[PDB]
């Protein structure tokens, strides 16, 4: 195939947040896998994507990169610090959902932010028990904790209560 | 006549243009 | 004609309306059918069509799917419920025709709202009967129900009655 | 032998005239002929061109189409009515020429308005006889009706009468 | 070849002068001849070039056109009237060349305007004798009519006198 | 297997820096690799890209070139000088960090300025020892020089000291 | 690789300067040599590269030509005389170097004006000798004629003498 | 950054653009 990144539209700056870096790495990996570019040939062309401050950062540490894996490792380690647990626990339980935010938008963010904890430390039951302490008075008066079991029924009962 | 202000093509108006409305522009 | 999703120009954000989700799903399906991409190869590369607000959601529920139909149904379920029939019938009889709009725009909008019911439940005659109760008094006092013989005729008689300066 | 319409710069928003619909249909025909798209593979992609009111209209009537020809016929039928006979004759006698207008523009417009009648209904002689009775006084005081035949001569006499003044 | 006018950039409006119509007809003819389009196929596509008032004029007289030749004949006859002689003689001898206009620009226009007279009525000698009565005092004091013979030497002596 | 450069959007007007010349040479290389133009057929068309001062410069020196490689070498040689050794060391010690600047930008800049020295002249230990003596007082009162080794740790201690404040 | 002039984007008007005519003739010749068009086929289609101000002139003198070289020579003769050598030598020694321009721009302009003489009449050494008499006093008082050894060295010593803040 | 005002391409400035300077534009 056309073994180069010349056709890609993706780009990356100096921003510092989990979401942008995650979507960037995922898009570059899926593009590398779908179009058949060789495992080694991509590394010579990687410099054409960065711009602004990221280009200076790549100028600073070319000597350490060797193969395709360590480059993404360096990106994730210099722009993706493994946040320690206590800051994540403090950041959760802050900003209780306001009256306007719909149930789906609130649930997807609070679950996406709970995956950074070390793997395997929590089952579904305690996770749902933690989440069920910040919903507004509007959704809580009708459903009760004894009813819902898994992490899916809460969305259904919330949607039916939110239809009216 | 009425050359599209943005894309510089004679085929439509300012409000509606493929590059501007979508194609993740307006950043 | 080999290909994949890499070249597509369509994309979808996090908007929570209805028309956007419908137009997006329709465009993506027509593209996949026209360019001949394989029925399973597309699912391995669908992630290239999402902004920064929905990519986290796709990362969060990737494993609850196995084939393309389930993924499209899941998108439709989470981001915008499909309309049941009774709301459509409720919307049809709310706003009667005003005193200024030409007959053409009215017939176009009413026909646009009537194609969303399941197909084959309503042939031409009963549809013309349902549409005829809401026309403004300027047209009902001349043309009658005796002669219509489908839609093409109603637009013709309405245009001739409209050119005459009422 | 395949491709979408996504590359085009043309779009038809829906307006009740003639020139716009004609130019749009001609550009779409030239595009389809130039990029090699086939007939039955082309109808599926047609939805990408319309916007605004035209999109709702195409969402309305869709099961009545089956091939490319029916689609062009429906667009032409719903977006550009054929005027009946009498309105053309009524429009033709309600606009005499003003003092400030060259012969060429007037003759060209009045000729362009007369070709919509059914073909073969008129002779060059009767049409030129109909054309008089509207020319302004500056030209009717010299050229006489029995000194002209075909349209090639009236423009000549009008130009010589114009340059002298 | 690609038997259609779809790639052409040329266009035509309602202007009334010999130069624009002449260059338009010449460009369309050379494009028809170089790219191999068939003699008959071009006529179906001719309508895509006109715009503005010309499109209405073409709507007015489609019935008379038949083959490729009569269409250009109709254009030249409706937009290219064969000017009668006396207006051409009056238009020449008007606007004597001013001090600023260079010799080459003045000579090319006055010769291009003298070709509309009926063919074969004038030889080179009388033509040059007519032209040699409007040049400014600057170019006339040095060269004299007995010197130059043909229609080419005048440009050379004028250039050498204009160098200083 | 043939074509001109006329389709490109890149042009190099001539400015004495590094980033512009590097990005331009990289874009031209990717374009030539993507459209399939060959090496000796490509040199003849190179003139269309330059404008302004670069056009007069290429009009000057032209007989010294013969293949594509010589052309890239001449552009790089005349439009981006290699700085000698001592100026980098002089530039390095004339700019201490201000009170309002995160650790990341400062360490990234001071590291980017040090790679232009000839390769193999420095060890990670000596470079990190050189990097101190410029950090502002807010960070030097906590982390101690004998509690860090590689660059991975200094950023960690700086981030924890930053978030607490 | 068959082709013709139809796709070319270059064009020429009626302007009576010199640089425009030179750049135009150079671009057209390099295009005709690169795309492989036949040596005689190009003359039959050259008329597609003229505006409205020169097309009348081309119509007026079409018959005084037979092959491509004569046509290019005719364009050069009518629209802009070629420079003879003595005017070039006159222009070279007029304006001495100012008191502010960097050495690089001066060397670039002087080299640009010296390539128009016929080739092979001047090797590197005499050219360096001719260029050296016009430098401003800031540089002549340090570097001397003893060591130059071609142009690449003069730019180097000038840059090192310029970075030092004079 | 500094997207060409006319052609809407990120490769140069207003003053110099192939469509505007030549290609018989500015009519
Ligand atoms: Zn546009
Ligand atoms: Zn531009």
């Amino acid at each position: 195939g056309k073994g180069n990144f010349s056709a890609c539209t993706h780009s990356f700056g100096g921003t510092r947040d989990h979401d942008v870096v995650e979507e960037f790495i995922g898009n570059i990996e899926t593009y590398k896998d779908v179009e058949g570019i060789s495992d080694e040939n991509a590394l010579k062309g990687i410099s054409l994507l960065f711009y602004g401050m990221a280009s200076t950062w790549w100028q600073g540490v070319r000597k350490e990169a060797t193969t395709w894996k360590e480059a993404i490792a360096l990106i994730r380690e210099h722009f993706s610090p493994t946040k320690p647990a206590y800051q994540i626990y403090m950041e959760f339980f802050q900003n209780k959902q306001d009256d306007h935010d719909p149930i789906d938008t609130f649930v997807i963010q609070k679950r996406a932010l709970l995956a950074q904890l070390p793997s395997g430390r929590h089952d579904e039951e305690t996770e749902l028990d933690l989440l069920f302490g910040l919903l507004n008075i509007k959704y809580r008066k009708h459903i009760s904790r004894h009813s819902v079991h898994t992490f899916k029924d809460l969305l259904e009962q919330g949607r039916i209560i939110e239809h009216n | 006549t009425t050359r599209c202000t943005y894309c510089s093509f004679r085929g439509h108006t300012f409000d509606n243009c493929r590059k501007r409305q979508k194609d993740r522009q307006e950043e």
